[PDB]
C-alpha cells in the first residue's frame, strides 16, 4: 500500500463475507485462504522503526573484517564498503553500533598501577578514521538501545534531548538532568591539527567512566571540551556513524591507553579484571537496518470513546485485561513478544533448550531448584503458555513440560512408585466396597468410586524469597490445582471439538504439538489423581463417548490420532486399567 | 456390538490401531501390545498385585503412612548420584525405619514392599562407583549393612529372602573388612547373617560360594593390607585384619545351633 | 619445527595426513538412518567393532597428543612462520578433523568414553580457543552422553568454564545440552551438577532469554496537531486537562498503567514519532513524549521520582492539568489544582505536539479540553490557552486512537498505507519574492 | 537501613506492633528493575509475624513502618537483604530490592 | 508386525538378552495356539493334522521360524526363562516334522551365515543342568531333620527338566523326516 492508500485483505475465514468468490472462484475449485482455520491469520506487516542487526554476510555494500590483536597491536574491527567506485552504489550516512553495551553503575558516588587498574571503572575503546575517509562525515560516540533515528542528514543539533528539571516546593532547581539517545562527536570538528591527516588516520577516543557517567572524548591524544554526564544505570552502546567516502571508512581497535581498563573488561563479566583487550566472537558490528517484519496483535484493548456532554467532556474507558508474554534479549536491551519468534528461529530454538534446561535442573525432585525456577517462570506465565493459542510449536512443549516438572514431578512419581503396591486399611468404609455397583452386574465407570487403599501424601511448600525459613526446600512449589483442572478439561473439549474437523490450524502448527502436550499433563494430573467424581465422568466422555455413557460425536479413541499421540492414549488407557485391578482388590478384602 | 466395557474397547482399539497402517515406532507397538495382554488376561494381573497385598488394623495407618513416606524417600535416591546431602537423607530414612513399630509387627509387609532389595541396589550403586577407589561415602555402606543385619534378625522369612543375594554379597565381600569400629556394618556381616543359626539355609550354601571366602583369605595370607601399609604399619607378608574377618563368616556357614553341619 | 629445525629439513605430512584424517572419518561413519534395520544393526556392529579394536592399540592419545602438539602455534599464521605456508594453509582443517575424527572414535561407545574420564580436564582448558570450541564442545556432549564415570569429574570450574563460554562466545544451543546431560544420564540425575548450573547461571538473568507477562497499553490523543514553527500562526502556550473517573490499582498481577502528557511526532508527519505500534509503552517510553503519573516524570523509560503535596499514585477523582510552553520549551504539571515539583526544559521542538494518555486496562479518564469539549475545574494559568482553541476551523474536535490499527474482526480492518506528513498544520505565509 | 516512600496512602494511625501478623501483598523486583517474586502472582496474601525473624530485615523494618491500608515502596539495602552471599539462583551477591507492598490486615 | 518388532529387537545388538515380558507373554500365546491339545478314526487323524498345519502356517508365514532362530543367537549360551520360551514356539511350529519350517529355518541359517545360532546351541547343552548327588543328600538331610519344605519340589537336582527336554527336542524336530540337509549341517 502506497501513500495515503487504504485496503482491505479477507482471507475467507467467513465464506459469506466473499462477495465475488461465488462468481468467479467456487466452481472452478478454488478454496479460501481460510476456509478451514479456526483461528484468525496472523498479519505481518513491514516494520515501521528501524533495529540493529548484525551486518549480513551477504550485504551489498557493508563488509566487516575482524582482525586480531597482535603483540604491538590491539583487536580491531573493520568496516569497509563493498561497491565503492561501481555504480548503483549507496551514498547515505549509515549508523553502526556494537552488539553489547556498557552499564554504569547503580549509584554514582559522591606502567599503569595493578591497584587502580583494579579498582577503576573507566572504560576505553578507540576508532581509527581511515586517511582518505572525510572526518566530517563520520562521527563517534556512545548511544543508547532508544536511538531508532534513520535520516538521510544527520547531524549533532537535531539529536532527541530533554533536560528533566525537579525543584523544590519554592521552585529552586536543587537538580537539572540531561537526558539523550545519542553521546556522540564529529570527526571533523574534533580534529585540531587541520587537514593533513596523512601522517595517521585520526585516532578518537572514547573514555567512558562508569562510575561518575562522565563521557570524555580524546583526539589525537588531545582530550577535547566536549563532555556528557549520562544517568545512573545507563547501558551506552559502542556506537560510530559515518558517510562513505572511501573504500575503507574506520575501524574499531578496542586497545587501551594510560590508567583506562579495556572494553572487554567492561562488556564481559568474566574479563572484568583482564587488563589484556579482548573481542570475543559476540562483540559484532551491527548496522541500523529497515528489513525487518512486525507482527499486528491479535488482539487489542476494548476502548470506548464518546462524549458524554459539553460540561463532561470526552470519555475514555477501558476495563477488560489484555495481556502478553515478552522476551527480552539481556544483551540488546529490548523486549520482544514471545508470540514473534514463529518467524525467529534462532531465538525459538535457543529458549527451546533454555526451557529444556530448565526442565534439567529440576529434574527427579530437585525441590531446592524448583522453587528457584518460580523467580523466573512465574505461575502467570506457566498459565498464559498453555491456553495460548498462537504459542510457537516448540515453546508450547517446552513451557507445558516445565509445568509438569517444576511443580507436579515430585507426586506423580512418587505416587507411581506406590502404584503397584495396595495397603488397605481394615476399616468401616473399606467394608462396604462391592465388585459391581448394584445387583445389575454392569461394571462403573473406572476410576469413580471408593478406594481405601493407602496412598501417598500431597504436600507442597509456598514460593516466597522474602522468608529466610530453609524448610521449604522439601515439598515441590504449590500451584493452584482447581485453576488447572477446569483449564485443562476446557482446553481438551476445545482440542477435540476442533482437530476432529481437520483444520489448517493446530494449535502449535502440528496436531503433535496440540495433543500430545495436552494430553500429558491430563495424564499427569490423572496420575496425581486431583480430578475427583465429576470432572472424570466429564473427560471420560471425550475419550470414549459411547462405552463409558452414565445412566456422531467420537472422542479421542477416534480421531485418527498420529503415533506420537496414540503413545499417550495407551499410557492413558494403561492407568485407566490400573484403577480396575486396585478395585479388584478393594472389593476383594472387603469380602475377605 | 455394544462394548459396554473397558476390556471390550481396548481388546478393538489395539487392533484396529495397528490394522489401519503400519506402526513405525517399536515403543509404540511395545506399549500396543502389552495392554491387549492385560485385557485377554484379565487373571494375570490378579496373580501379579494380590502378592503385592497386605492389610492392617485402623490403629496402625498413621504409622503405615509414616513408614511408607520414609519408604518413598529412600526409593527416590535411587534416581539420583549418591552424595553429601543424600548421606543424611538415607541415614534418616533408615533411623525412621528402624524406628518403626509396623517395621517389626509385621515383617511380610516389609519384604512384599521391596524393602531389602531397595536398600541393597543403593549400596549395590554405592559399592560399584568407588569401590575400587577405596570406599567413598563409608557411612553409607555401614548404615545400609547394619540395617541389612536387622532386618534377618526380624523372622526367619527375611533371613530366607536376603539369603538369595548371597553371591553379590559375596562379589563384594572385601569393601570395609580392614577399617576398624565397622563389624557388624560390613557387606561381609551381613553375608554371615543369612546363614546365622538358620540350618536350611546353612545346608543351601553352595560349595562355589565356599569357594571364593576360601580364595579371598589365601590372597589375605599371601599379600599384605596395602591400606595398612599405606597408613605407615609395618610390611608383613599377610594380612591379618583381612584375614580374620574371613574366618567368622566361614565359622557361621559350618557351624549352626550348637552342631557342626558335617557336609 | 619446535626445536627450530628448518621446515626444507623436516618432512611434514601434510596432504597425506590430511587424506588420512579424511578416510578414517568415512572408516569411522555412523551408519545412515534410511537404511534397513539388519544393514543398520550389522554397520554399528562394525562400528563398534572398529571403536574397540582402534583404541586398545593406544591410537586415542595419539590423536590427543596430535593435538596437543598442534595446539601450542596460537593461529594460522603463526603456526605458518615456523612451518612453511602450505602447512599453516591447512593448519584450522586438520585441527577439526582431529576432533570430528576424536568424535567419532568415542560416540556411542562407553568403554570408550569411560577411558576418556582422565582427559577431559585437559580437553576442558581449550574450550575457550575459537579454532577448536566446536570440537570440544562435540566430543564434551560425546563422552557426557554416553560414560557415567565422565560426570563425576567434572567439579565447579569445569562448569564455570562451560557456562563462561556462553557468555564469551554467545547463545549457543549446544552448549546447553552439555549443560543439560551434566545434570541428568541415564534416569540418574547429579544434584551436585544440579545445584551449580542453576546458582551459576541463572541469578544474573544476563544471558538466557528472560520472560515476563505484560499488560497491553494503548494510547488516546484528540484531533488536536499543535507545534511550534518560525514565522507560522500558532499560539505557543497550551493548556489542557485530565481528570480521572474510575481506577482499579490491580486488575491483573501487574500494577495497572495510567500516565499523562504530551507526545510529538518525527518531523511534520501526523504519526506518533519514535514509538511502538503496540506492546507495554505508553506516554514517557520514549524521547518523543513527556508524561506524568502522579508520581514520577517520564521520558525516556526513565522515571523520575517528583515532590508533591500529599503525592500518590493517580486515584479515582484526581485532577490532572497540563501546562505546554513551546516559546521557552516547558511542560508543567498540576495535580488536583496543586502544582508539582517537577518541570521538562530544552527538548526538540521540531515536530507537531498533542495531548495523550496511555493506559493499561481498568481505568475511566475524561479529557478537559476547554469550550464546548469539557469544563476545566481549574483556571488556566495566565496566558495558557485551552486546547481546544487549536481545532481547525472545518475539523471537529475528537479524541482518538494514537496508533493506526484497532480492535476489530479481521476482513474489515482498514490497511492504511505511509500517510503524507501534515506540512500544512503550521501555517507560515511564504510568498513570492518582489 | 531502608527508607520507604508512600505510593498510595493509609490510614495512618494502624501500625503493625509486637506479636501481630502482618498481611502483606507484595511484589519483589532487584534494582536494575527485573521482577523476581510476587504474592500477587501466586495469589496468596503473605503472611509473617513481627519480630519472629522469619522474614529479611528490610521487609520487616519496612512492614513496622508501614500502616495498615497503606501502599509503599520499599528499597532495601544488601545489608539488611541476604548480604554479600545472596540467595541461590535467585537473588544476585551485593544486590539492592525493591519492594511494591501493600498492607491488607493486621490481624 | 509382533513378530517383526520381536525379530528386529533380537537383531538389536547388545551384550546380554533382557528379559522382556511381552516377549515371555506372547512366546507363550503363539506357540499355546499351535498344539490346541478313544482311537481316532483315519478321517480324524487327517483333520488333526490339516489343522495342525495351518494353525503352523498362521505363524511361519509371518517370519515366526526366523524369529525363534535370532532369539537363540541372541542368548549367546545364557540359559533363562527367555530361551525356554523360544524352545517352546520351536517345537510348537515344529511338530509333526513340518518340512516347509524345516526349510525355512534352514534357508535363514544358510543365508545369514549365522555362526552365533550354533555357538549358543554349544553353550546351552553344556549349561544344562543332571543329577546332583550332593543336592539331593543335602535336601533329604533337610526332611530327615523335620524342618518343613517351604520350597515346591527340590527342583535343585535336574534343576530344569523342561528346558533340557525342549532343547533336544527342538534338534530332533529339526531333523525328523530325514532331514539329510540339516542333518549335513548340524
Amino acid at each position: 500500500l502506497g501513500v495515503a492508500q487504504v485496503g482491505r485483505m479477507n482471507f475467507g475465514k467467513d465464506v459469506s463475507t466473499l462477495k465475488y468468490f461465488t462468481i468467479c472462484g467456487l466452481q472452478e475449485g478454488y478454496e479460501p485462504f481460510a476456509v478451514n482455520t479456526n483461528r484468525d491469520i496472523t498479519m505481518w506487516l513491514s516494520k515501521r522503526l528501524p533495529q540493529f542487526l548484525q551486518v549480513p554476510s551477504n550485504h551489498e555494500h557493508i563488509e566487516v573484517t575482524r582482525i586480531d590483536g597482535t603483540i604491538d597491536s590491539s583487536p580491531c574491527l573493520k568496516v569497509t564498503q563493498k561497491s565503492f567506485g561501481s555504480q548503483n552504489s549507496n551514498t547515505d550516512i549509515m549508523f553502526y553500533r556494537l552488539s553489547m553495551p556498557i552499564e554504569c553503575a547503580e549509584v554514582f558516588s559522591k606502567r599503569d598501577d595493578y591497584d587502580f587498574l583494579m579498582q577503576t571503572s573507566t572504560y576505553y575503546y578507540s576508532v581509527r578514521i581511515f586517511p582518505g575517509q572525510e572526518p566530517a562525515n563520520v562521527w563517534v560516540g556512545w548511544i543508547t538501545s532508544d536511538f531508532h533515528q534513520y535520516d538521510t542528514g544527520f547531524d549533532l543539533d537535531r539529536v532527541r534531548t530533554v533536560t528533566v528539571t525537579l525543584g523544590d516546593e519554592k521552585g529552586k532547581v536543587h537538580e537539572s538532568i540531561k537526558r539523550s539517545n545519542c553521546y556522540m562527536v564529529c570527526a571533523g570538528e574534533s580534529m585540531s591539527p587541520g587537514q593533513g591527516r596523512n601522517n595517521n588516520g585520526l585516532e578518537i577516543g572514547c573514555v567512558v567512566d562508569a562510575a561518575s557517567g562522565l563521557l570524555t572524548f580524546i583526539a589525537n591524544g588531545k582530550e577535547l571540551s566536549t563532555y556528557y554526564q549520562v544517568e545512573p544505570s545507563t547501558k551506552l552502546f559502542p556506537a560510530v556513524f559515518a558517510q562513505a567516502t572511501s573504500p575503507n571508512v574506520f575501524q574499531f581497535e578496542l586497545g587501551r591507553i594510560k590508567n583506562v581498563m579495556p572494553l572487554s573488561a567492561g562488556l564481559f563479566k568474566s574479563e572484568h579484571k583482564n587488563p589484556v583487550p579482548q573481542c570475543p566472537p559476540r562483540l559484532h558490528v551491527q548496522f541500523l537496518s529497515h528489513v525487518l517484519w512486525s507482527r499486528m496483535p491479535n488482539q487489542f484493548l476494548k476502548v470506548d470513546v464518546s462524549r458524554i456532554s459539553e460540561r463532561q467532556g470526552w470519555l475514555v474507558q477501558c476495563l477488560d485485561p489484555l495481556q502478553f508474554m515478552s522476551l527480552h534479549i539481556p544483551e540488546e536491551n529490548r523486549s520482544v513478544d514471545i508470540l514473534e519468534l514463529t518467524e525467529q528461529e534462532e531465538l525459538l530454538k535457543f529458549h527451546y533448550h533454555t526451557l529444556r534446561l530448565y526442565s534439567a535442573v529440576c529434574a527427579l525432585g530437585n525441590h531446592r531448584v524448583a522453587h528457584a525456577l518460580c523467580s523466573h517462570v512465574d505461575e502467570p506465565q506457566l498459565l498464559y503458555a498453555i491456553e495460548n493459542k498462537y504459542m510457537p510449536g516448540l515453546l508450547r512443549a517446552g513451557y507445558y513440560d516445565l509445568l509438569i516438572d517444576i511443580h507436579l514431578s515430585s507426586y506423580a512419581t512418587a505416587r507411581l512408585m506406590m502404584n503397584n503396591e495396595y495397603i488397605v486399611p481394615m476399616t468401616e468404609e473399606t467394608k462396604s466396597i462391592t465388585l459391581f455397583p448394584d445387583e445389575n452386574k454392569k461394571h462403573g465407570l473406572p476410576g469413580i468410586g471408593l478406594s481405601t487403599s493407602l496412598r501417598p501424601r500431597m504436600q507442597f511448600s509456598s514460593p516466597s524469597f522474602v522468608s529466610i525459613s530453609n524448610e521449604c526446600y522439601q515439598y515441590s512449589p504449590e500451584f493452584p490445582l482447581d485453576i488447572l483442572k477446569s483449564k485443562t478439561i476446557q482446553m481438551l473439549t476445545e482440542a477435540v471439538k476442533e482437530g476432529s474437523l481437520h483444520a489448517r490450524d493446530p494449535v502449535g502448527g502440528t496436531t503433535e504439538f496440540l495433543f500430545v502436550p495436552l494430553i500429558k499433563l491430563f495424564y499427569t494430573l490423572l496420575i496425581m489423581g486431583i480430578f475427583h467424581n465429576e470432572d472424570l465422568k466429564h473427560i471420560l466422555q471425550l475419550i470414549e463417548p459411547s462405552v463409558f455413557k452414565e445412566a456422531p460425536k467420537e472422542g479421542l479413541l477416534q480421531m485418527k490420532l498420529p503415533e506420537p499421540v496414540k503413545l499417550q492414549m495407551c499410557l492413558l488407557l494403561q492407568y485407566l486399567c490400573d484403577c480396575q485391578v486396585r478395585h479388584r482388590i478393594e472389593a476383594i478384602v472387603a469380602f475377605s | 456390538k455394544k462394548s459396554s466395557t473397558l476390556q471390550q474397547l481396548i481388546s478393538e482399539t489395539m487392533v484396529r490401531w495397528a490394522q489401519e497402517s503400519v506402526i513405525e515406532d517399536p515403543e509404540l507397538v511395545r506399549a500396543m501390545f502389552v495392554l491387549l495382554h492385560r485385557q485377554y488376561d484379565g487373571i494375570g494381573g490378579l496373580v501379579r498385585a494380590l502378592p503385592k497385598t497386605y492389610t492392617i488394623n485402623g490403629v496402625s495407618v498413621e504409622d503405615t503412612i509414616n513408614l511408607l513416606a520414609s519408604l518413598g524417600q529412600i526409593r527416590s535416591l535411587l534416581s539420583v548420584r549418591m552424595g553429601k546431602e543424600e548421606e543424611k537423607l538415607m541415614i534418616r530414612g533408615l533411623g525412621d525405619i528402624m524406628n518403626n513399630k509396623v517395621f517389626y509387627q509385621h515383617p511380610n509387609l516389609m519384604r512384599a514392599l521391596g524393602m531389602h532389595e531397595t536398600v541393597m541396589e543403593v549400596m549395590v550403586n554405592v559399592l560399584g562407583g568407588g569401590e575400587s577407589k577405596e570406599i567413598t561415602f563409608p557411612k553409607m555402606v555401614a548404615n545400609c549393612c547394619r540395617f541389612l543385619c536387622y532386618f534377618c534378625r526380624i523372622s526367619r522369612q527375611n533371613q530366607k529372602a536376603m539369603f538369595d543375594h548371597l553371591s553379590y554379597l559375596l562379589e563384594n565381600s572385601s569393601v570395609g573388612l580392614a577399617s576398624p569400629a565397622m563389624r557388624g556394618s560390613t557387606p561381609l556381616d551381613v553375608a554371615a547373617a543369612s546363614v546365622m543359626d538358620n540350618n536350611e539355609l546353612a545346608l543351601a550354601l553352595r560349595e562355589p560360594d565356599l569357594e571364593k571366602v576360601v580364595r579371598y583369605l589365601a590372597g589375605c595370607g599371601l599379600q599384605s593390607c596395602q591400606m595398612l601399609v599405606s597408613k605407615g604399619y609395618p610390611d608383613i607378608g599377610w594380612n591379618p585384619v583381612e584375614g580374620e574377618r574371613y574366618l567368622d563368616f566361614l565359622r557361621f556357614a559350618v557351624f549352626c545351633n550348637g552342631e557342626s553341619v558335617e557336609e | 619445527l619446535s626445536k627450530k629445525a628448518k621446515a626444507s629439513t623436516v618432512d611434514l605430512p601434510i596432504e597425506s595426513v590430511s587424506l588420512s584424517l579424511q578416510d578414517l572419518i568415512g572408516y569411522f561413519h555412523p551408519p545412515d538412518e534410511h537404511l534397513e534395520h539388519e544393514d543398520k544393526q550389522n554397520r554399528l556392529r562394525a562400528l563398534k567393532n572398529r571403536q574397540n579394536l582402534f583404541q586398545e592399540e593406544g591410537m586415542i592419545n595419539l590423536v590427543l597428543e596430535c593435538i596437543d602438539r598442534l595446539h601450542v602455534y596460537s593461529s594460522a599464521a603463526h603456526f605458518a612462520d615456523v612451518a612453511g605456508r602450505e602447512a599453516g594453509e591447512s593448519w584450522k582443517s586438520i585441527l577439526n578433523s582431529l576432533y570430528e575424527l576424536l568424535a567419532a572414535l568415542i560416540r556411542g561407545n562407553r568403554k570408550n568414553c569411560a577411558q576418556f574420564s582422565g582427559s577431559l580436564d585437559w580437553l576442558i582448558s581449550r574450550l575457550e580457543r575459537l579454532e577448536a570450541s566446536s570440537g570440544i564442545l562435540e566430543v564434551l556432549h560425546c563422552v557426557l552422553v554416553e560414560s557415567p564415570e565422565a560426570l563425576n569429574i567434572i567439579k565447579e570450574g569445569h562448569i564455570k568454564s562451560i557456562i563462561s563460554l556462553l557468555d564469551k562466545h554467545g547463545r549457543n544451543h549446544k552448549v546447553l545440552d552439555v549443560l543439560c546431560s551434566l545434570c541428568v544420564c541415564h534416569g540418574v540425575a547429579v544434584r551436585s551438577n544440579q545445584h551449580l548450573i542453576c546458582d551459576n547461571l541463572l541469578p544474573g538473568r544476563d544471558l538466557l532469554l528472560q520472560t515476563r507477562l505484560v499488560n497491553h497499553v494503548s494510547s488516546m490523543r484528540p484531533n488536536i496537531f499543535l507545534g511550534v514553527s518560525e514565522g507560522s500562526a500558532q499560539y505557543k502556550k497550551w493548556y489542557y486537562e485530565l481528570m480521572v473517573d474510575h481506577t482499579e490499582p490491580f486488575v491483573t498481577a501487574e500494577a495497572t498503567h495510567l500516565r499523562v502528557g504530551w507526545a510529538s511526532t518525527e518531523g511534520y508527519s501526523p504519526y506518533p514519532g519514535g514509538g511502538e505500534e503496540w506492546g507495554g509503552n505508553g506516554v514517557g517510553d520514549d524521547l518523543f513524549s513527556y508524561g506524568f503519573d502522579g508520581l514520577h516524570l517520564w521520558s525516556g523509560c526513565i522515571a523520575r521520582t517528583v515532590s508533591s503535596p500529599n503525592q500518590h499514585l493517580l486515584r479515582t477523582d484526581d485532577v490532572i492539568s497540563c501546562c505546554l510552553d513551546l516559546s521557552a520549551p516547558s511542560i508543567s504539571f498540576r495535580i488536583n489544582g496543586q502544582p508539582v515539583q517537577g518541570m521538562f526544559e530544552n527538548f526538540n521542538i521540531d515536530g507537531l505536539f498533542f495531548p495523550v494518555v496511555s493506559f493499561s486496562a481498568g481505568i475511566k479518564v475524561r479529557f478537559l479540553l476547554g469550550g464546548r469539549h469539557g469544563e476545566f475545574k481549574f483556571l488556566p494559568p495566565p496566558g495558557y490557552a485551552p486546547c481546544y482553541e487549536a481545532v481547525l476551523p472545518k475539523e471537529k474536535l475528537k479524541v482518538e486512537h494514537s496508533r493506526e490499527y484497532k480492535q476489530e474482526r479481521t476482513y474489515t480492518r482498514d490497511l492504511l498505507g505511509p500517510t503524507v506528513s501534515l506540512t500544512q498544520a503550521a501555517f507560515t505565509p511564504i510568498p513570492v519574492d518582489t | 537501613g531502608v527508607e520507604i516512600e508512600t505510593i498510595s496512602p493509609g490510614d495512618g494511625r494502624t501500625f503493625p506492633k509486637k506479636g501481630q501478623t502482618c498481611v502483606v501483598h507484595y511484589t519483589g523486583m532487584l534494582q536494575n528493575g527485573k521482577k523476581f517474586d510476587s504474592s500477587r502472582d501466586r495469589n496468596k496474601p503473605f503472611k509473617f509475624r513481627i519480630g519472629k525473624q522469619e522474614v529479611i530485615k528490610g521487609f520487616e523494618e519496612g512492614a513496622a513502618q508501614m500502616s495498615l491500608g497503606q501502599r509503599a515502596k520499599l528499597t532495601c539495602t544488601p545489608d539488611v537483604a541476604y548480604g554479600a552471599t545472596g540467595h541461590p539462583g535467585v537473588i544476585p551477591p551485593n544486590a539492592t530490592l525493591i519492594f511494591d507492598v501493600e498492607l491488607l490486615n493486621l490481624e | 508386525q509382533l513378530i517383526l518388532l520381536f525379530s528386529r529387537t533380537a537383531l538389536t545388538e547388545k551384550c546380554k538378552l533382557e528379559e522382556d515380558f511381552l516377549y515371555m507373554a506372547y512366546a507363550d500365546i503363539m506357540a499355546k495356539s499351535c498344539h490346541d491339545e478313544e482311537v481316532k478314526s483315519f478321517e480324524e487323524k487327517e483333520m488333526e493334522k490339516q489343522k495342525l498345519l495351518y494353525q503352523q502356517a498362521r505363524l511361519h508365514d509371518r517370519g515366526a521360524a526366523e524369529m525363534v532362530l535370532q532369539t537363540i543367537s541372541a542368548s549367546k549360551g545364557e540359559t533363562g526363562p527367555m530361551v525356554a520360551a523360544t524352545l517352546k514356539l520351536g517345537i510348537a511350529i515344529l511338530n509333526g516334522g513340518n518340512s516347509t519350517v524345516q526349510q525355512k529355518m534352514l534357508d535363514y541359517l544358510k543365508e545369514k551365515k549365522d555362526v552365533g545360532f550354533f555357538q549358543s546351541l554349544a553353550g546351552l547343552m553344556q549349561s544344562c543342568s543332571v543329577l546332583d548327588l550332593n543336592a539331593f543328600e543335602r535336601q533329604n538331610k533337610a526332611e530327615g531333620l523335620g524342618m518343613v519344605t517351604e520350597e515346591g519340589s527340590g527342583e535343585k537336582v535336574l534343576q530344569d527338566d523342561e528346558f533340557t527336554c525342549d532343547l533336544f527336542r527342538f534338534l530332533q524336530l529339526l531333523c525328523e523326516g530325514h532331514n539329510s540337509d540339516f542333518q549335513n549341517y548340524l
